[PDB]
């Protein structure tokens, strides 16, 4: 299959990137500095990994939008879309393509973010009992992948719009504004407003509407011990669909993604 | 016969940005796009791949659809101005590209050579000239066993020796039995080496055929500089009485400007003396056919100075 | 003489990028340098530009230094390609060089009058053509009247209308005494305009003179290219045999290349035996004498149509 | 003369700017914003403290967002061989583009502070009007005075690379430097050093930032939120030398950049 094919390039061209690298190793660095700092204050493990998810909240949109905001776009002024796709594909082989050859990049990044992290505090208590933090970690790299793999999603829809890679970026920056510290801070005014026509106790029956939310109600699954993000504690809905929405927010932007993409 | 065009034409909202073109290609005829300002210089350009619809007729790209991966396969196309993706290496772009086409990989390192990047090859494409990435954007083209190129302005930026060879590289090709389809703006330099012409404007076709057609088809004059002529004055007027004009250059040479509807009796008349001594004829060139189009097409000239 | 460069040996590293060229130019005259695979060309039109130093060696400029600010004013110059100001307006460019070079006011509308802007003027540059950049880019270098041009490569992504035209605006500029040094890679065509040309190779100046000069000393063939013939095999199996390497380009059409003392009889062949419908007597171009002046020097010819 | 001639390019150039313009009225929102609460918090020589530090993230920003592509921007646009073949010099074109951003700057401090100079007005009826002169007068000759440093910064920068990417690498990596790296190496050598290096040249250390001298010279007679900046009072230069420092740091800071641009 040739989506693998394109894919075997994304991969390749992002490896590459200079600035990447260089965000991707800031992340690794921060990631054991929230976990060397977490340890010789403390002597818990599940204590300080929401600081740990709160350090990804802001990285992995921000591994993925600097990976992603030009890769339609980007092609297109490179004129490589226009010879794209006179070579024998699909519309879509190229998006799923450059979404599984960038999406593997930023799995690698938390395979050398968290990896060496998580690996060097089994390795600094020594007594932690390491085969209990498979299933702390393993709750937690799925999830940070599952981030960003939206993020890799919603830059493929505004790089599927615009058409120069310099306002690309100004809907790049715009959408990790809005996302990581916007949505969550009108969220704050929003309780403290809304309570005569507009009920609040019904407010975060639906808060789907934001993902790194759900990636950090996710982080917080039985490890709570804050915030904005104890509403979603008044949640009756289990955290089993909590994954299954952030999984949905892949479809609904992928789909967006690829409608914008026939639209060239 | 390769690329077949049956009345086909296109529209954006309602207004027709290509209007009734019926274009025909065979086997080997290679075959130079010529557009200004109608959009069909690139419009019909997308209408040979499978880039648009034809929303009014249909096309036949080797006898088939322009949609299809096999027809893509063995369909070469080199767009203008193409930058790759500049932190990627040379070679592994040609590596990209081949795996996409479904060429062997044996072809790669073959055509790095074929166009001379093999020195360039391994390194950045942003550590490119602009006709360095030209080699790069023709070597892509040649993947496989390619039956029809597309080429649009494929000598820009390019060495002068490296042009030259390039054409010879289509003259091997189209020898070889693979029609092209050349699209340039600069006329001369691909009017040597283009089979027929396709010239076009206003989104509608304008003539079709070839520079020995173009020039029967267009009432437009030649210069036959015959020097060395004996004799000086009745080879003067035999060509003035007979709707041509004569030059009496007065180093033994008469340069007779015709209309070359009587081309070849008039140079059947120029070894009637038995000494025409080194003639020289100026055919009118592309670019004067492209001037003389535009104004078929009603497309007015400039002043004296504009552009 | 409007440029006199004497003796100028430029190098740095001790690489000797341009040894010892003596390049000089008249006042209506206009030029064409051509130079690939070195820094023959470019350091050249580095060297009159006056922002290259001249190391051991005067380049005097209207009998003056290249980097006086008297001599700017009568200069125009117009780069490879500028991507000028890409947030600015286009009259607004033309007006910031128009202060830049000292001109009047009242000389940046019409020069947008004349080069054919004024209907994309006041909009963006980033939403400019390549061609409509090239057409601004010309536009600051007619400015002020200047006395000395300087374009490389003027007509790349340009109307082919346009293109002619503005070879009628250089020949406007050569009938005012202005004098032109053309720098292209799309040579021919530009042989149709220059009056003398100036190949170089390797940093060295091979041959400086006009077109009559060069076929003068070079001895060429001439393409005798005659299409609509009647057996093209017959011709090509007797044309091979007669010592001349004839090629076809369609199913009737053949070329042949020439010694000049075959161009004459021989041609008494083609009219009177396998009658065409057209002969086009090719003379040596200039692209046919930079593949002499080229071996001449280095860069023996590539292998089976590569590169 | 030329070089205003050059300067009225680059002044018109920057208000078309769609990236300057946005935020410097982030800049301007946020001079508002802090003077809000300071007024609420009514702490008036704490505002002025405030509002030293958003100036501090901020007009280094914009005149890295200015000028990052001012010499190498002209390079790959073709523009800069083009210009040394009009009647200049090549310094005149430094001074050219330095003037014409640098009114850009006088330009956005005056809508930025000055609008927040005059929402005490709006609020705080009853202060006093004639100590604002000597208050927030003493912003607008200084932040630009910082920011004029980092327009020379900038032309440093972007004379010596040959690529209008890699300038932006070095751009926010000298915005991290004398910004969030300077002020934590010296609290590096407070804390983790201890003291222990040398003592009595502690005072010198700190006019090699400008950032810290712009907090120094706003909070020179007014002590406060200061933190970093514990040795302010340590210091036996006079805040008239103060100044002057800092015109030293544009004038060492714009001659290097004309000696890069004289080997250009």
């Amino acid at each position: 299959n040739q989506v693998w094919n394109i894919a075997r390039k994304e991969l390749s061209d992002g490896l590459r990137n200079r600035w990447l690298l260089a965000i991707s190793l800031l992340f690794a660095v921060l990631a054991v500095g929230i976990a060397w700092l977490g340890a010789a204050a403390s002597g818990s493990i599940p204590a300080t990994i929401a600081s740990l998810a709160s350090l990804a909240t802001f990285l992995m949109p921000l591994i993925a939008l600097l990976l992603a905001y030009d890769a339609i776009v980007g092609e297109d002024e490179g004129g490589t879309l226009m010879l794209l796709l006179t070579y024998p594909l699909g519309r879509g082989q190229i998006l799923l393509g450059k979404f599984v050859g960038h999406g593997l990049i930023l799995a690698l990044a938390v395979l050398i973010g968290f990896g060496c992290a998580a690996l060097a505090i089994a390795l600094l208590v020594e007594g932690v009992e390491l085969g209990m933090l498979f299933w702390a970690f393993g709750r937690f790299m799925i999830s940070s992948t599952l981030l960003g793999w939206v993020f890799l999603a919603f830059a493929y829809v505004l790089s599927g719009k615009v058409n120069e890679k310099s306002s690309a970026a100004g809907l790049a920056l715009g959408v990790w504004f809005l996302f990581v510290l916007v949505f969550d801070l009108v969220l704050l005014a929003l309780l403290v407003l809304s309570e005569g026509k507009f009920n609040p106790e019904l407010l975060p029956w639906l808060l789907l509407l934001n993902p790194t939310d759900i990636y950090r109600l996710i982080n917080l699954s039985g490890f709570e011990g804050m915030g904005v993000l104890s509403l979603g504690a008044d949640l009756p809905v289990p955290a089993a669909v909590l994954w299954l929405c952030l999984l949905a927010w892949i479809g609904v932007s992928l789909l967006l993604a690829y409608a914008i993409f026939r639209r060239r | 016969n390769a690329v077949e065009i049956q009345g086909v034409s296109q529209r954006y909202g309602s207004m027709t940005v290509l209007h009734d073109l019926n274009l025909n290609l065979g086997e080997g005829e290679v075959l130079g796009l010529f557009g200004h300002n109608g959009a069909g210089k690139t419009t019909s350009m997308k209408l040979i791949l499978g880039l648009l619809s034809p929303s009014e007729g249909q096309v036949k790209v080797l006898g088939r659809a322009p949609n299809d991966p096999q027809v893509r396969r063995q369909l070469g196309y080199l767009p203008e101005n193409v930058t790759f993706y500049p932190q990627l290496s040379g070679r592994e772009t040609l590596r990209h590209f081949a795996r996409l086409k479904g060429a062997a990989l044996t072809q790669v390192d073959e055509l790095l050579e074929q166009v001379g990047l093999a020195h360039a090859a391994d390194r950045r494409v942003k550590t490119y000239s602009k006709g360095m990435r030209q080699r790069l954007g023709l070597a892509q083209a040649l993947l496989g066993e390619p039956r029809l190129l597309l080429l649009d302005e494929p000598t820009v930026g390019l060495d002068p020796i490296a042009t030259q060879d390039l054409y010879l590289l289509i003259d091997r090709l189209r020898q070889r039995g693979t029609s092209i389809i050349l699209c340039s703006h600069v006329l001369p330099g691909v009017e040597a080496h283009i089979n027929r012409a396709a010239i076009l404007a206003k989104g509608c076709l304008q003539a079709v055929g070839s520079l020995s057609q173009l020039r029967a088809e267009a009432g437009l004059p030649v210069r036959i500089r015959a020097s060395g002529i004996s004799e000086r004055d009745s080879w003067l007027q035999r060509w003035t009485d007979a709707g041509h004009s004569a030059r009496g250059l007065s180093e033994s040479s008469i340069e007779v400007v015709a209309v070359n509807g009587h081309k070849l009796v008039l140079l059947r008349q120029l070894l009637g003396e038995g000494e025409p001594e080194d003639i020289e004829i100026h055919q009118p060139s592309l670019e004067d056919l492209y001037r003389y189009y535009m104004e078929r097409a009603g497309d007015v000239r400039a002043q004296e100075g504009r552009l």
